[PDB]
């Protein structure tokens, strides 16, 4: 997952979970990538699927 | 199964929009971004209860898709949860609406604008969208937007969340009904 094209003003949604380094399950890639941006690049991907 | 219930494709989970029909043929509407590249649809994560197969998909530009029921025994309620739906209508600014989704359940709000353009990126732009102040979260895609017994739209996307509040865009359902020659019941 690359969050280069972020942030995005909106996301579709569908549920395809990712697990962030904050132990939070992100609903989809767009949600995850917007959060990485919001964290100013500190949040990272832990693994695919729910935490 | 009814509007707002979970639906699974090979890729992920979305929500059923509305149960519709044409003659004696039953289908269900959902988001186009969910039907895009999906063939078979199941009622459970285990994929043991088949619903049907994708018959049409329109995304981006629009955001709607339709799935033909192949499962002959599953109840196909013309409702959203327990809310009966008897007709479809056009959204208006200031209209009080309600959304139901498989992740967040039922949330209400109002229509704040019409004909909005939403850019999901990568050339995925949708037009003519209904803007509202209703929240929605991943898994809620394709769920119904209704007002009383009237079907209004299909959940397409948004920002924010149900805790802090957010903005959600919906695809007018009237356009989908006409495109497929189907009707709610």
């Amino acid at each position: 997952v690359d969050c280069s094209e972020y942030p995005k003003p909106a996301c579709t949604x569908e549920y395809r979970p990712l697990c962030g380094s904050d132990n939070k399950t992100y609903g989809n890639k767009c949600n995850f990538c917007n959060a990485v941006v919001e964290s100013n690049g500190t949040l990272t991907l832990s693994h695919f699927g729910k935490c | 199964i009814s509007g707002g219930d979970a639906i699974y494709s090979s890729t992920g989970r979305c929500s059923l929009g509305f149960n519709v029909r044409s003659g004696s043929t039953y289908y269900f509407l959902t988001a186009g971004h969910c039907t895009d590249g999906a063939t078979t649809w199941w009622a459970n994560s285990a994929r043991t209860t088949v619903l049907g197969t994708t018959s049409g998909s329109s995304f981006p530009n629009n955001d709607y898709g339709i799935v033909r029921y192949t499962n002959t025994t599953i109840p196909k309620d013309g409702t959203v949860g327990g809310q009966d739906i008897t007709s479809a209508a056009n959204a208006t600014v200031g209209m009080a609406v309600t959304r139901r989704g498989s992740t967040t359940g039922t949330h209400s709000g109002s229509v704040t604008a019409l004909n909005a353009t939403v850019n999901y990126g990568g050339g995925d732009v949708v037009y003519g969208m209904i803007r509202t102040n209703v929240c929605a979260e991943p898994g809620d895609s394709g769920g119904p937007l209704y007002s009383g017994t009237r079907a209004i739209g299909l959940t397409s996307g948004g920002s924010g969340n149900c805790s802090s509040g957010g903005t959600t865009f919906f695809q007018p359902v009237t356009e989908a009904l006409v495109a497929y020659g189907v009707s709610v019941y």
